[PDB]
């Protein structure tokens, strides 16, 4: 019996921690608005 | 005070939704924390109308983020000014609304009406008195369509006595994203057209072609078409919000652009808009911003305005300006082309000034119109709905939810005598 | 959350596996253990530290192709019992996979499939890939679908078939094997896109100059076809579909659900050098007729829907502009009652490519899945390939002798004729 | 302690590794002999499990040394010309150490070292950190299954700490 | 002045007073070992009503901790806060019952007895003049079922004017646990129908949506609905231990929820209820905390109020707040939900501002209601006994025990007796 | 504190023994010397600097398993003098083993099971590991358990039964002691689990992966049952389940006692890894009917109560998560009076293994034991085989001779056909 350092089978930790309703989204070019934002706002360069 | 609930619901409708908090925020001087970096009484005198205080100098946005797929809500989240909602107001669904408008109205959106029905009566009946909701969905798609329309009956029955205005995106069929966008358009008009009192039609060939030919953009994306709307949408609740000479509320563009019940889809669009070059050349005052809103390639609806006539239209000025400019400028163009403006309304238009004008212009224009152009809108989509319809195109899946063969009949006739009521004032 | 199951079956079904689990675990970051170095939840249960495994069957009677995965690569990216293998095959018998060896391999791979299902209740739909041409493809295959009917119906069944071509069959009883699983094919998926396999020859012949190619590329070619519908099936994107989102704006009616597929660009080094990659090039190049890829001319029939997959660094309007370069065509024509004929889904992630492979690293590709009434041809090849030899009853003792009887056979031939008298009715 | 002194473990093209080039590996001795049946059967599959377990992933995980059974040093290297992994030469007294301490053996028994039960020819046995059995992997045993006994391997929980 | 008994019922009832006195004794500022470790000398004034000061200056809980099985007492003695109970009254059985009725209330619980009641008359016994005792008991096992209602039966006769609060736990047949609960719980109902003054009942289930659909998470643990309750069971006794600017205890909530001597079973909320994501987005004010205090699903019921009529209530109130925000509020919701408020009483609430809140939290607030909306929850667990009882199913224990046929015949009508009883009056 | 008294009798009750006395050991971990190098108190006595004794007590009528097993490794930890052995063997015989041969022994094993019973207060149950497959496990078991129920009248008395499985029968007299053993297990008995060796045979090759195993790979699986079962007892966690109330939630009639068991992570850890062990997937494996470990197919009859053992690291939560997942499938009947049919028991520690066996960690496993009407046919079929040898009388003359008055079979045959009679009565 001295072979107590078995690691465990399946990568079980439950989570303990609350759930995620928000998963990663990556920021997109093309629902960013720019162009418009800079023409609406009469820059000037 | 008066708050505007807004409603955002498709993915549409809370991309354009999130622009519209991305240019109200920075109006009001509100950073995506709830603080406010700013020094005028001006920005939060009002900032109960579309903001609400909760108990740590945050002001979180009174907007009931909707749809019934769980995608579009993380990429406003994670998006910009996307940390400043309420996690209980982003109700959604988990299955796919896959462009199915009974699936949206019918089965599927029924049993996720009754929680965003929770969550909407829950920032409404708190307060004085609300002054009126906001939809902004999208007239073609699944849940644009379906559950954007599904609460417009519930609500509307709800409170029978509120403004109820709808920024809704009519389909383009001249080139388009879905095939059933005919199916999802004429079954959202006949209870557009008998629960709302404030339509805003938008096409994105508008969208599209005025970014590219007034703006002169060779690509602006998604959401420089969400800015234009947006600004638009500011300009409409400017007076609600910021003081002016001539305030203007919601119920005032109703009461004087809404010849009958049943006509009230109108027209809208942003009208200083310069390109890249001419911002230098351009001279920013009432006249030119005059002849602009009235130009064709300013509309943001893709249906001319010149081919049919104008009931009466509206035009909230929004700046710093001089009022006998702002109404001597609108019998100039009254008289000059008059046979648009029909006869049987003396002085068809409704002016109003709100004397903050938006973050860095000087003067800017909103102008909304209730032209008989609009019978154009519901032309082109009769001629996708009759040829589909005459064949049972693409139907299994609409008789599969339950709904049937007969409500298509009242759907065309509820679309074909809206276009006869047209015809017969102008 | 969203998931599929992806049902492996045949011979042909197996290798068009060994290709998609090999894209999808570069497109992931999948080691061959399983470990990496959460868009990986429609395809990849995550059972250990880091170690996943795929939610699929591979299915086939005989034990050859199964083992040899067990001792191949991905012999512990697979779970070991995941791969159901059985002793006799089918040998080129639609009723040997139908009825006889099929009893004892249908109740543990449904067994297997509501194990892979209930780890979430989000599931999508099932996919399954076959070739009907021969044996278990089409015998197994025929059974399997009728039981998951009996099962989870509401659930979607899609279909990715191997159908045989025109000369090329590469067997003697195939048109008995194809014409008499149609019953399958037409009562029992949704999605039943067609695929033979020298039109395929005919992509990596014309736009790629293999003059020798083998089976491992046609499968790569597939790998990539799978790996763009179900990119929005996993990742962002500005417009966004999943499985049910295809069937309803791309199925008119519910007989009427055979699709064809094209997939652009197919091009190697020496060729995408010397060529700028914009929307409207893909998209022209997609809808020439000879990038349709099972050999079906659209010239010879009308558009009734399209489906297209703009995939990488793609802006929305030149997808708008150019879709209307597509409809002033005169050589293309929708047919009479959808002047809409477009879904077009846009995706960020730009397809990748497997290394040493024969692709290019393009950022923006297309993948077609339309329906039109020129596939009227594909299935009246089977019409003098099936009624000529079954006038006088060729190769029929095997059948007859083991299960099905004669007048199966009969059947068969109606429904392969209501079939073809459907898509002339439907367009005129 | 200490199980291969400085000059016993050399590997392919003769470059001996101490006992430091061994942590964080699945390690085996492998009991073979040149002109066995069965060795000469197991081989193939114990070179496939090899290299499909070292070739497919991100570590090194597993690591066999061969232990020769056979008659003679020519024998030996056309043995060792076939294997990749580590070796012990025959004529170190350590693989007689090794073959007292772990019971492998090949009949000769009562001539030297008359104790009894044997654990005979071929013998792939996995060990740990002070030279303990950890694990038998049954090709001629109890269970006398062969060439696919290799599979009954667990790198994950047996690892040279 | 006022004194209250706690005694503590079964494995339940041992590890939801376990957490009871952890959350009550950090609010009067107590150490493990038994000390005083506070910030307030606004602690130290009602220590009687719940504890019994030692030598030393060492306040050990009025606490019988009453169970068969050894090994509860085990756990709660080694894990925290359970030192700080004396150790004469861990009375403690050897057999323990096997989740029957019989074995508590008629055999091997009847011998113990007599050790548990003259461990709770010391107690009683020694004080000013109590008000009463509070139980929880935990319908469908064994010992709180069973001889933890013996108590209840065997203490109403020597203190028949002191109050009978008890806490109760029914098992709901959704996250049933044991296939004898049914049997179980309707024999302790038809006894804790005579001999009771206040019940409020809690059920697993609606211990669960409560975190899961409201505190957000997951699967976590079972500890979580300990905590819960827990702070129910402090916010009713609010006057009994801090000052109030408007006061009432528990003989107030008798007089002012139980219109009719048979009308005793209550429903439970506590409604400060905010998850990780909605804390910085939430207003933390009386408007707020009124509408989940009323919200269904805070309930901790699976017997939903909208299904219900609505008798009588008492609205506890824990924060400094102002007076005239609690009650327009109470008149608000009556006139805005009526139909689900009983019409012959001309208000149906009651209020109670106490003047301190828990710890962390600014404001607070624990419903206590009667409504007629515990009729289906209770005719749940009247479908579940006739289904064996119809054919005398898992009897041949209970009929070996002691008990005759007659008590569960007697058990059910008086059980459909009072839910038709709380059912004419809707 | 607790404890229960094991008795075993019979080869296969020692065998299994020496797997559950091994298994015991190194749960709480205790050298063979009785030596460590409060919770032992449930199958030890400490007595002594550290000498855990066990609380057994081993019974043959022959010298072969139990001499064995006094010199094997357990010398020690088995103290020399309940390791209760005869001379000469029942040999597959009821009348000898309840009769004649068997007297002598019944003496001196109630003398140290007494000493046994009154050494720690308050003793919780008799757990007897018998064998109803021939002599002195069915006759000293028969004997033996008719003197306990006078000797301890309210005593729980749990059995662990190997009855003859239906294909399986390594004696031909096995039908004739098994129906001859209903009179010691249907009124004498409160628990009455039942095993049988093909079951377990088939449950390791489909899991485990052993197409060879033995009798060790046997009586692991049963020391795994019921040190899940025991657990409870000797361990600590939510919502214990003890003996006390273990058959209050399974026995509805005092004569209809008779359950079964199936375990759950019984997998080799090659394919434990490449699957997540969730609290739905190892109650739907615990529900299979093919993990059953017995010849009973749970879908002929209705289910009436379960008892689910889980233990390790499982919530209290997903427990009734996964409960209600079974309740709604169509495919796990249940009987019309139990609204609630499930009483479920939590521990804390994982799920032993033991070094060098056939199984893998988990902290996770569901012991379900439950009592179906589905267990009939089980006595059923051997109601028929029990026939057609007592038709014409053969393997009778020792019987007869050895006592057993003609008609002892009679009343067995009468008792064992009112005994299935009873289960179709209940259920309908
Ligand atoms: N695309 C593709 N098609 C293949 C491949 N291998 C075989 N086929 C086609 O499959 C058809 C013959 O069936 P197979 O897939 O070989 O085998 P089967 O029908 O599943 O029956 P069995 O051989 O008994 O398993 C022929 O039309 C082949 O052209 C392949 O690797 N890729
Ligand atoms: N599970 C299991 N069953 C066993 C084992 N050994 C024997 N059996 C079964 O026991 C049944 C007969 O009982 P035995 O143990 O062989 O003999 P007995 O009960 O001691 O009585 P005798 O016939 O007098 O030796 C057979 O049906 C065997 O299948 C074992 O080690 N494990
Ligand atoms: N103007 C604009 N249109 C959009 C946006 N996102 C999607 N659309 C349009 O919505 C149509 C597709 O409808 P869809 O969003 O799928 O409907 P849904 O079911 O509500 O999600 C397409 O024509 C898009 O052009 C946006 O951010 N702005
Ligand atoms: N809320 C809560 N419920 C519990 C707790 N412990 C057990 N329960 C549940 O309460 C029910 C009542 O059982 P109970 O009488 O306490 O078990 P017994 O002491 O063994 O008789 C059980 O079915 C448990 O599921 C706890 O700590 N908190
Ligand atoms: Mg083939
Ligand atoms: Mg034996």
């Amino acid at each position: 019996p001295s072979a107590g350092a078995s690691i465990q089978a399946a990568g079980k930790e439950i989570d303990w921690s609350e759930k995620k309703l928000f998963r990663k989204a990556v920021v997109s070019t093309v629902f960013a608005s720019d162009q418009v934002a800079e023409r609406l706002r009469q820059d000037l360069p | 005070m008066r708050e505007i609930v807004h409603v955002q619901g498709g993915q549409c409708g809370n991309q354009i939704g999130a622009k519209f908090w991305e240019v109200i925020s920075d109006e009001h001087g509100i950073d995506p924390t709830g603080t406010y970096c700013g020094d005028s009484d001006l920005q939060l005198e009002r900032i109960n109308v579309f903001y609400n205080e909760a108990t740590g100098g945050r002001f979180v946005p009174r907007a009931i983020l909707m749809d019934l797929e769980p995608g579009t809500m993380d990429s406003v989240r994670a998006g910009p000014f996307g940390q400043l909602f309420r996690p209980d107001n982003f109700v959604f669904g988990q299955t796919g609304a896959g462009n199915n408008w009974a699936k949206g109205h019918y089965t599927e959106g029924a049993e996720l009406i009754d929680s965003v029905l929770d969550v909407v009566r829950k920032e409404a009946e708190g307060c004085d008195c609300l002054q009126g909701f906001q939809i902004t969905h999208s007239l073609g798609g699944g849940t644009g369509s379906g559950m954007g329309t599904l609460l417009i009956s519930k609500v509307r029955e709800e409170y029978p006595d509120r403004i109820m205005e709808t920024f809704s995106v009519f389909p383009s069929p001249k080139v388009s994203d879905t095939v059933v966008e005919p199916y999802n358009a004429t079954l959202s008009v006949h209870q557009l057209v008998e629960n709302a009192d404030e339509v805003q039609v938008i096409d994105n060939e508008a969208l599209y072609d005025i970014c590219f030919r007034t703006l002169k953009l060779t690509t602006p994306t998604y959401g420089d078409l969400n800015h234009l709307v947006s600004a638009a949408m500011s300009g409409v609740t400017c007076c609600l919000r910021f003081p002016g000479q001539l305030n203007s509320d919601l119920r005032k563009l109703a009461v004087n652009l809404i010849p009958f019940p049943r006509l009230h889809f109108f027209l809208i669009g942003f009208a200083p808009l310069t390109s890249r070059g001419s911002q230098q050349y351009r001279a920013l005052s009432v006249p030119e911003l005059t002849q602009q809103m009235f130009d064709a390639k300013n509309m943001m609806c893709a249906s001319d305005p010149r081919h049919g006539r104008y009931l009466t239209a509206s035009a909230m000025f929004r700046g710093r300006m001089s009022t006998k400019e702002v109404d001597e400028q609108m019998l100039n163009v009254q008289n000059k082309n008059s046979s648009y403006f029909v006869e049987w309304i003396p002085n068809n238009m409704k002016s109003s000034v709100c004397d903050i004008p938006p973050k860095g212009l000087k003067m800017s224009v909103t102008f909304v119109g209730n032209s008989t152009a609009i019978q154009e809108m519901f032309k082109r989509v009769s001629d996708q709905f009759t040829a589909m319809f005459r064949r049972k195109a693409f139907l299994h899946w609409y008789t599969g939810e339950g709904m049937d063969e007969m409500e298509f009949t009242e759907a065309e006739s509820n679309m074909n005598d809206l276009v006869s009521e047209y015809q017969q004032y102008q | 959350m969203r998931e599929v199951i992806s049902i492996h079956v045949g011979q042909a079904g197996i290798q068009i596996g060994n290709a998609c689990w090999e894209l999808f675990c570069l497109e992931h970051g999948i080691q061959p253990d399983g470990q990496m170095p959460d868009a990986f939840n429609t395809f990849f249960s995550e059972t250990g530290a880091g170690k996943h495994v795929p939610r699929c069957v591979f299915l086939d009677l005989e034990p050859t192709v199964v083992d040899e995965v067990r001792t191949g690569t991905y012999r512990h990216l697979f779970h070991p019992e995941q791969l159901i293998s059985g002793k006799e095959d089918a040998a080129n018998n639609f009723a040997r996979g139908h009825y006889t060896i099929g009893k004892e391999i249908v109740d543990l791979s449904l067994d297997r499939i509501r194990k892979l299902a209930d780890n979430c209740t989000g599931l999508q739909g099932f996919l399954m890939f076959n070739a009907v041409g021969g044996g278990t493809g089409s015998g197994l295959g025929c059974l399997l679908l009728e039981r998951l009917s009996v099962d989870y119906g509401k659930k979607s069944k899609l279909n990715f078939c191997s159908w045989p071509s025109p000369q090329v069959s590469t067997a003697v009883v195939e048109p008995y094997n194809s014409v008499l699983s149609t019953h399958s094919l037409l009562e029992h998926t949704d999605v039943a896109v067609m695929l033979d396999n020298e039109a395929i020859y005919d992509i990596c012949r014309r736009n790629l100059d293999i003059e020798r190619p083998t089976y491992t590329n046609l499968n790569r070619l597939i790998a990539q076809v799978i790996s763009s519908l179900t990119a929005s099936l996993r990742f962002d994107g500005a417009l966004n579909v999943d499985v049910t989102e295809f069937q309803t704006n791309l199925v008119p009616y519910p007989r009427i659900h055979f699709m064809l597929s094209s997939y652009a660009p197919i091009i190697s080094a020496e060729k995408a050098y010397h060529e700028q990659l914009s929307v409207a090039e893909i998209t022209n190049s997609a809808f020439e007729p000879a990038s349709m890829m099972a050999k079906c001319d659209p010239r010879h029939g009308k558009y009734m829907a399209c489906c297209l997959m703009y995939r990488g660094d793609v802006v929305p309007k030149d997808v708008n502009a150019a879709v209307a370069t597509i409809k002033t065509k005169r050589t293309i024509q929708f047919v009479d009652w959808c002047p809409t004929g477009f879904k077009c889904g846009i995706n960020y992630q730009p397809p990748t490519v497997v290394p040493g492979g024969d692709l290019a690293k393009v950022m923006r590709a297309v993948c077609m899945i339309s329906n039109s009434t020129a596939i009227a041809e594909v299935f009246s090849r089977m019409d003098h390939k099936f009624d000529l030899m079954y006038a006088k009853r060729a190769f029929v003792h095997w059948y007859v002798g083991e299960g099905m009887e004669e007048g199966e056979f009969s059947e068969a031939r109606e429904d392969l004729a209501a079939l073809e008298k459907d898509y002339e009715e439907v367009g005129i | 302690l200490i199980l291969f002194p400085e000059g016993s473990l050399k590997n392919s093209n003769n470059t001996v590794i101490p006992q430091s080039h061994l942590k964080g590996k699945s390690v085996a001795l492998y009991f073979a002999d040149g002109a066995d049946p069965k060795c000469a059967s197991l081989l193939p599959f114990l070179l496939n499990y090899y290299r499909t377990m070292n070739e497919g992933g991100a570590n090194q995980k597993i690591e066999i040394i061969f232990v020769s059974l056979d008659r003679d040093r020519e024998a030996f290297e056309s043995h060792r010309a076939h294997m990749p992994w580590l070796s012990i030469d025959l004529e170190n007294p350590l693989t007689e150490i090794l073959k007292r301490h772990f019971r492998v053996m090949k009949e000769y028994e009562v001539p030297t070292y008359g104790y009894g039960s044997r654990t005979g020819v071929p013998s792939v046995i996995v060990i740990g950190s002070d030279g303990r059995e950890a694990q038998f992997l049954p090709i001629c045993s109890g269970l006398e299954e062969g060439d696919r006994a290799l599979l009954r391997w667990d790198w994950r929980n047996t690892k040279f700490a």
